[PDB]
């Protein structure tokens, strides 16, 4: 014979609890990647982005190492 | 190559009567001439500087 139902209240705040949020953690991860790729893509033209980030990527990085010949440069 | 030759016609014929006021020496560089050729054209001329120390 069972006298009482067996349960606990999980901690929660603003209607979020850990079991639910934990299911969404990977989704925040992917959104973060999306935002990172997006942001980096938006500033790919910025010379500092090329110098500091993009040209350092192995193999691929030579795409962003481009020199104007001194003969063709007024400045 | 035609642009370069056309510059030479401007310089030797048209420039006696016609200006080309909107073109700077830097504009020719990497189009018709190298940096050095264009600097040489510029350096042969005299332009107004800022006044000296006595004004
Ligand atoms: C680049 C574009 C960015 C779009 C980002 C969208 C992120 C939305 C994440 C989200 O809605 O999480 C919900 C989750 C809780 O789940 P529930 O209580 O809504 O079922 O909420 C929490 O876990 C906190």
């Amino acid at each position: 014979y069972v006298k009482k139902p067996s349960y606990k209240i999980v901690p929660h705040f603003l209607g979020f609890n850990i079991p639910t949020v934990s299911k969404w953690i990977p989704i925040f991860g992917i959104w973060g990647a999306a935002a990172g790729i997006g942001a980096l893509f938006l500033i790919e033209g910025v010379p500092r982005t090329r110098q500091d980030i993009l040209s350092k990527i192995p193999i691929i990085g030579e795409h962003w190492i481009r020199e104007i010949p001194a003969s063709d440069n007024p400045f | 190559a035609s642009l370069r030759r056309g510059y030479q016609v401007y310089k030797e014929v048209c420039a006696a009567c016609h200006s080309l006021d909107r073109i700077a020496w830097r504009n020719l560089v990497g189009v018709t001439h190298t940096t050095d050729e264009a600097k040489a054209f510029a350096e042969e001329l005299e332009y107004d500087d800022e006044p000296d120390d006595e004004g």
